């Protein structure tokens, strides 16, 4: 669940998704277009009342 | 056919397609029709009744 | 007619590291345990050398036990070492595999081969003449051909869960008698679902001549090493590539660097 945006990363030849040190997925090869995307938490930051 | 006598146990995803006499006492044997020789394969019996 | 092999041993330096998993990483140090070639261990060398006095040919090709993996290096010219034979008894009682790569193309076969005494390919550096590897093959299960036509060539052979793993690397060197020194990483190329019991392997050689019906000798060498259960540490760069590794059972600095 999250917002999808254009990406500028590089993928090592054949590769389907990329993760980070916390194993948080943040990239997909989105088949039928082959244009790498970026994933982001729906809401992240901080809201105070 | 299914194998009935073998010295050791097989490993995962490994097959054996051998047919050699199995000596009960020891390692090798090259003569059947004896009092201690045993063919290593036995045949199922799928009859009507 | 052959001469008793010289089972001389050199030092393995820091070679024999390969890729142990298919995950993707970036700037990560991962500690693993597995079956690897220990650093600075005796590597047994076999040689092919020109005859000088008479029938003094050093045509080395014994049966080397597989155990728990194998590391195989070759320093040669004009492609004298070409193929490998894996099996258990290497007879027509048990299924065996041949993984020839040179010649016309890469031929990978699993059959009930009845091999000869000297698995020697009677060809030259180009436009080959004959093929002497087989005598009979009754029951063939796998036949594959892959389209493809002093140095250092490196291979690693493993057998896990009925899959034969082959890893390969190449480098260009210049040396005369000793063994080189340096760091190499082996990339995964071949993974075959054969599912057979491999306990012995043998090499295939070629005899270069001079437009004659008689064949004799070449200059080359191949090195053999056995794998052992160890623990190691690896390092990854931005774009996945192994830059260095350490052996956590060699010297106190190694266990310090591994803890
Ligand atoms: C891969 O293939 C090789 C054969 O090419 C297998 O190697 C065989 O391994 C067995 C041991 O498991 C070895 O010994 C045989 O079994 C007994 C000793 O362990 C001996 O026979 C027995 O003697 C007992 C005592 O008298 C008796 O109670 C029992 O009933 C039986 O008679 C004898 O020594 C046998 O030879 C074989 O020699 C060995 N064959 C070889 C080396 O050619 C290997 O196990 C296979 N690996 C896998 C994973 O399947
Ligand atoms: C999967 O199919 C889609 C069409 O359903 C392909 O997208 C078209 O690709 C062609 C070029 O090959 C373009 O000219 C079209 O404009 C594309 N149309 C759409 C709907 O995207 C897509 O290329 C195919 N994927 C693969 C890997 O062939
Ligand atoms: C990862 O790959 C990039 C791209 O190949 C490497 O950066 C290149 O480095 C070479 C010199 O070695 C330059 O000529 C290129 O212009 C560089 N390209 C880019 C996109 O930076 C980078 O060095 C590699 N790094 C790793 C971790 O291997
Ligand atoms: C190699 O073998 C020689 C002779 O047995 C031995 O002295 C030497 O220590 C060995 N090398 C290794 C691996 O330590
Ligand atoms: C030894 O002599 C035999 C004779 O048949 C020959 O086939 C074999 O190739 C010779 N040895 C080598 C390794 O060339
Ligand atoms: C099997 O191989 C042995 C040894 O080479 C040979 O004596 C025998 O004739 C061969 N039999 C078959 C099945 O071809
Ligand atoms: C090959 O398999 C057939 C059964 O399909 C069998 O009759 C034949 O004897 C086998 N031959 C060998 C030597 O593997
Ligand atoms: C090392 O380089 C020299 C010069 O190119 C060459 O003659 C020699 O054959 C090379 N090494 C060996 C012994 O193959
Ligand atoms: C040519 O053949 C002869 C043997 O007849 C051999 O001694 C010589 O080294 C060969 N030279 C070449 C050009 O290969």
């Amino acid at each position: 669940t999250g917002v999808l945006t254009e990406s500028t990363k590089r993928f090592q030849s054949f590769q389907q998704f990329g993760r980070d040190i916390s194993d948080f997925t943040d990239s997909v090869r989105d088949p039928k277009t082959l244009e790498i995307l970026d994933i982001s938490p729906c809401s992240y930051g901080g809201v105070s009342v | 056919y299914y194998r009935l006598f073998r010295h050791g146990k097989i490993k995962p995803y490994e097959r054996d397609t051998s047919n050699v006499p199995y000596n009960a006492q020891g390692g090798t044997c090259t003569d059947t029709s004896q009092l201690n020789c045993y063919q290593p394969l036995k045949s199922y019996d799928f009859t009507d009744t | 007619n052959k001469s008793t092999p010289n089972l001389d041993q050199f030092l393995s330096s820091r070679r024999g590291f390969y890729y142990f998993d298919d995950t993707f990483r970036s700037s990560v140090r991962v500690l693993t345990s597995g079956y690897f070639l220990p650093f600075q261990s005796n590597l047994t060398r076999y040689l092919t050398l020109e005859s000088i006095t008479g029938r003094r040919i050093y045509f080395d090709n014994p049966n080397i036990p597989f155990k728990d993996g194998l590391y195989f290096a070759a320093t040669e010219k004009s492609n004298v070492i070409r193929g490998w034979i894996f099996g258990s008894t290497l007879d027509n009682t048990t299924q065996s595999a041949v993984l020839f790569n040179n010649g016309t193309h890469i031929v990978v076969n699993v059959c009930n081969f009845n091999f000869c005494q000297d698995p020697m390919l009677a060809i030259s550096a180009g436009s080959p003449y004959k093929s002497w590897v087989y005598t009979t093959a009754t029951n063939c299960t796998y036949n594959r051909l892959h389209a493809f036509n002093v140095h250092l060539r490196e291979h690693v052979f493993r057998n896990v869960d009925g899959f034969l793993y082959v890893y390969h690397n190449y480098e260009s060197i210049n040396v005369t008698n000793t063994f080189p020194g340096g760091f190499s990483v082996l990339k995964p190329i071949l993974k075959l679902p054969f599912g057979l019991n491999i306990t012995h392997f043998k090499v295939i050689m070629t005899l270069f001549s001079n437009t004659t019906q008689s064949f004799e000798a070449d200059a080359s060498a191949y090195f053999v090493g056995h794998l052992k259960p160890l623990t190691m540490l690896a390092d990854f760069d931005e774009n996945g590539t192994i830059v260095d590794a350490v052996d956590c059972s060699q010297n106190p600095l190694s266990e310090l660097k591994c803890t």
